[PDB]
């Protein structure tokens, strides 16, 4: 399973939104309490595709559910 | 003999995180060693310095009122101690290429693994996010629910390095 | 044990500031460390000097009674303590290009406004005269008003940095 | 009044204090009290161009003066 996440890095075109959803979807098959949020959020954010990690950084996430409305204000604008 | 005369060992900023940990620790083991009353040492901390560094100390000399701070102040400005996630991507981008032990990879992984915080990942999710990134040949006889510390993954890879 | 028998600092004249300074601060820490009763460091003088110094050495050796005589012998001889302007346009000579951190500059920077003749220049419009050659990229976000030490600019060129 | 607004998104060379100050000249012909200035802002924060856009977020300013600031700030540079 670790070997399979850091595979295949985020295209070109993908939108931020399937991405995470597969990415966690990929990441509850591992023994459960391993793993809180922040530690994932960090595990993640290496593979972002340059569009995104240009403008936000890692001073501010405070948890997934911030990450997408970021990335959607960023991505309604035309990049 | 605290007089910090004799000694070989220095330092000139190379800016890398091996060679100024190897210059605290020989300073620190050498001060543990021959014995000096803790204020010694900052009276003659100038002659272990050269080229670059010491213009640097001639600058910032008076923000040190004791040991702690000076070799805090060597650590801070000459390494940044990196954040998070560009460790765990520099540590999955290598692979064990061959013409190439056990031994120098695993002092490598192991010396890459302790500039994460302290107290988040004990031996076991240690070891499983290390086995991944080795080569086939080792790979195919040394399968899981065997070994429990790195111990014993040397033991068995220098087994089958020296036996073939 | 101050017979200035053991030491393996050396120098032979190479015509620059920073060889001569770190000369004369690393012989004046070992005096002041070892012990000597400032008569017996005029006697033994003559075991640190090589190639052309100690040709210099026999030449003018009558002309010195003392030993802050003859370290201000070495200092005018070999440092011609250069005027004001020269130093001024060096200074506006570089920029600081890519590739190149925050903390050799600003070191390098320091090590030459200390040649000017002191009393003359407070902290502030020293980092004044300073902040004008810094590149862009740090320069869109670490603007005035939030900075007054040099401490607190390298702290946030520094967080800038390794954040990104 | 709302359709000559809306009319003539500013363009690349017009500095911010000048459109600003003319979309406001031209907003108080309205009939006085029928709004506060958080729907005024609103209403303004949709003709400004991608340059200005892209940094400041709308979440960010709050009264009618900070928006001033940080675009001259963003166009310093």
């Amino acid at each position: 399973i670790y070997m399979e996440f850091f595979q295949n890095k985020q295209d070109d075109h993908d939108p931020i939104d399937t991405f995470v959803i597969q990415k966690r979807a990929l990441l509850a098959q591992l023994p459960s309490g391993r793993h809180d949020e922040e530690t994932e959020l960090d595990l993640l954010f290496g593979l972002l595709n340059i569009k995104y990690r240009k403008h936000i950084s890692r001073h501010s996430v405070h948890t997934f559910k911030d990450l997408l409305e970021q990335g959607r204000i960023i991505e309604h604008n035309n990049q | 003999k605290g007089n910090f005369s004799a000694c070989t060992h220095s330092f000139g900023g190379t800016r890398d995180h091996d060679v100024v940990e190897e210059f605290i620790g020989n300073i620190e083991t050498y001060k543990d060693v021959e014995g000096i009353s803790d204020e010694n040492a900052l009276k003659g901390i100038s002659l272990l310095f050269y080229g670059m560094a010491s213009t640097w100390w001639q600058g910032v000399r008076k923000e040190a009122t004791t040991w702690k701070e000076a070799i805090a102040l060597i650590r801070e400005h000459f390494s940044p101690t990196k954040p998070a996630y560009q460790i765990y991507m520099e540590f999955f981008q290598n692979k064990q290429d061959d013409h190439d032990p056990i031994d120098t990879f695993v002092i490598q992984k192991r010396a890459l693994l302790a500039q994460l915080p302290s107290g988040r990942h004990d031996e076991e999710t240690e070891l499983d996010l290390l086995f991944g990134l080795l080569n086939i040949k080792y790979r195919k006889h040394i399968s899981r629910h065997s070994v429990h510390t790195f111990k014993d993954l040397l033991e068995q890879g220098r087994i089958i390095e020296h036996n073939n």
